[PDB]
């Protein structure tokens, strides 16, 4: 596509204007009729792209969460048949996304700043897949595009908000779908070591955004141990 | 738990 | 309609998950497909489709007026046009809302309660397309369904919580719709008033109903003298 | 200014 008529440029200023407007289904269609056009996306492109996406999973997450707690309790159709209705569009929301990374964003990335981006985002979204799924395969997926995106630490310093944002949301797969919570806390502990010991070479500018996803670690953390 | 990004 | 195949219990009991799950346009659809299957709609039932619909439209104010208040800062097309998209997309939920108020909630509603309810949201459909419009025709179609509303006056006492938020309501749109300061300061004040000294015949219940829709004129009052 | 009901 319904984008396929409007600008890439146009799509752009639009997915910036329903960012403005929290209007992020919006945002997500003009973001993903960018994607279509075949051109490889800047830094803040890819970051309109993972915002708007995360904001509309994360509604359908946190509607999915409220009704499967309904639905434990309960246990008519109705609550079962809402629910799996949520789950439906969640499910698609999250296939759409895979699709875009693998037609053709994850293939086109060289660079370790776009493609460590996009196998994060990979991991991610089969994540949310996991959260529902009743399921292996599906983590598996997960695990496999995380792992590719961690083997960061050949190319980014242990600073590099993408490297510790991948790394916080792999300890959080490790604890909460994996049910490796030791494998999480040694991850996140690690992240957080290597990453306050690289501080000192950072501007006052980075050295906010580093802190920032640290801080996220630590909070884990603190829940964990 | 704390993942990157918003909510 | 595509909630023909359901029950109207059903809907209805979906409408509650759906609010549950602030998952308000499912909500809207779910309250739509029960009143179409022409039975009246009990008070609770009547409150659903009120709460389902103001939610919708008020996501869209909220961002026609962040996208009308970036055009007339930029006084390319895309502002005008994304502006439009979702102003088309406002007016379309107006026009739903009007049209179930047509057909035919209005004219089957025979009782007070049922019939001021839906008059007052006729009044207030038509003041969400006046503050989109450039115009007099619909402020004068919000005008009337407040007023013929209004005249409350004859079958619900002072403190009736709906006739409140109707004069509540109908304040506003003397304030900022119909560019009459003094009719609105006049409502709200004698509205208030009126309430004020019928207070003395309520239930502690009813009491905190009343005073919380009161403390919404007085906010008022406070912004306008 | 406050209309009736949620925002
Ligand atoms: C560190 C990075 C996350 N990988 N954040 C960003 C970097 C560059 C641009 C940009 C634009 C954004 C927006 N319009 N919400 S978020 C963001
Ligand atoms: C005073 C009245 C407004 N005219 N409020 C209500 C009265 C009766 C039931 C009911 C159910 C609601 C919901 N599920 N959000 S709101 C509401
Ligand atoms: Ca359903
Ligand atoms: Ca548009
Ligand atoms: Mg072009
Ligand atoms: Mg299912
Ligand atoms: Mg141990
Ligand atoms: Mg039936
Ligand atoms: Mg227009
Ligand atoms: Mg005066």
């Amino acid at each position: 596509g319904a984008m396929g008529s409007m600008e890439r440029a146009s799509l752009i200023q639009k997915a910036k204007l329903a960012e403005q407007a929290e209007r992020y289904e919006d945002m997500a269609a003009f973001m993903k009729g960018a994607v279509e056009k075949g051109e490889e996306l800047s830094c803040e492109e890819r970051n309109l792209l993972s915002v708007a996406y995360k904001n509309v999973v994360g509604g359908q997450r946190a509607a999915w969460r409220v009704l499967s707690s309904i639905e434990q309790k309960s246990n008519g159709p109705e609550v079962r048949e809402y629910r799996e209705k949520v789950e439906t569009e969640l499910q698609g929301v999250c296939d759409t996304v895979l699709g875009l990374l693998d037609s053709h964003l994850i293939k086109e990335a060289g660079d370790a700043e776009s493609r460590v981006f996009y196998l994060k985002m990979k991991g991610d979204y089969y994540r949310y897949l996991a959260e529902v799924a009743t399921k292996k395969r599906i983590i598996d997926s997960a695990r496999s595009a995380y792992q590719e995106a961690m083997d960061s630490k050949k190319e980014m310093p242990p600073t590099n908000p993408i490297r510790l944002g991948l790394a916080l949301n792999f300890s959080v797969f490790h604890y909460e779908i994996a049910n490796s919570p030791e494998e999480a806390i040694s991850l996140a502990k690690t992240t957080f070591d290597e990453a306050m010991a690289d501080l000192h070479t950072l501007s006052e500018d980075s050295y906010k955004d580093s802190t920032l996803i640290m801080q996220l670690l630590r909070d884990n953390l603190t829940l964990w141990t | 738990f704390k993942t990157e990004g918003p909510d």
